[PDB]
């Protein structure tokens, strides 16, 4: 879980920062 | 130019982030200027991550170069399994591996100074392999990269 949990948190920041950045 | 999304340019940008993190900056020309970029975008998405993520990262042990690789690969692909691939994905790979050197920093049972080259290494390698293509389609580092994140 703890894999995952990292893998969404990096997906959601970089998915922001591709829309915003 | 085009061959920037070979592995030898990719493993540079890639060890000058760590060496940043790292405080280490190298002598001799310095980094490039898309090296230049990346380090100040992907210290941000570092910073953030590290923040939102701070509870869960606290709960994970780099204790070797084989775990941090193991760790980044799983992470990679769990990040990457839906087929998307975009600018603002490629920047948290290098705020992930500036996440796991200060990790190693902190925890690595037998320290090695050559360390944050063998993350380099592994990051490269992920980097190229699974969206090398897509960076040469979207104009690679020099017009691509760059042209997203450089100062207006």
């Amino acid at each position: 879980q703890r894999v995952v949990h990292i893998a969404a948190g990096l997906r959601r920041t970089g998915d922001q920062l591709e829309a915003y950045g | 130019g085009m061959t920037d999304c070979e592995f030898g340019y990719i493993y540079r940008l890639a060890q000058d982030y760590l060496q940043c993190v790292l405080q280490i900056p190298q002598p001799g020309s310095g980094p490039s200027k898309t090296s230049r970029v990346l380090q100040n975008v992907a210290f941000s998405v570092q910073k953030e991550v590290e923040k939102n993520l701070k509870s869960c990262l606290d709960n994970v042990n780099v204790v070797s170069v084989d775990t941090a690789r193991t760790l980044f690969n799983q992470v990679m692909e769990k990040e990457f399994e839906d087929g998307i691939i975009n600018w603002g994905r490629i920047v948290t790979i290098f705020a992930f591996e500036g996440i796991l050197i200060k990790k190693l920093l902190r925890q690595q049972i037998a320290p090695d100074v050559d360390t944050y080259k063998e993350i380099s290494y592994f990051v490269a390698e992920f980097i190229m392999n699974n969206t090398g293509e897509w960076i040469r389609q979207n104009g690679g580092w020099e017009n691509g990269f760059v042209k997203k994140f450089e100062p207006k």
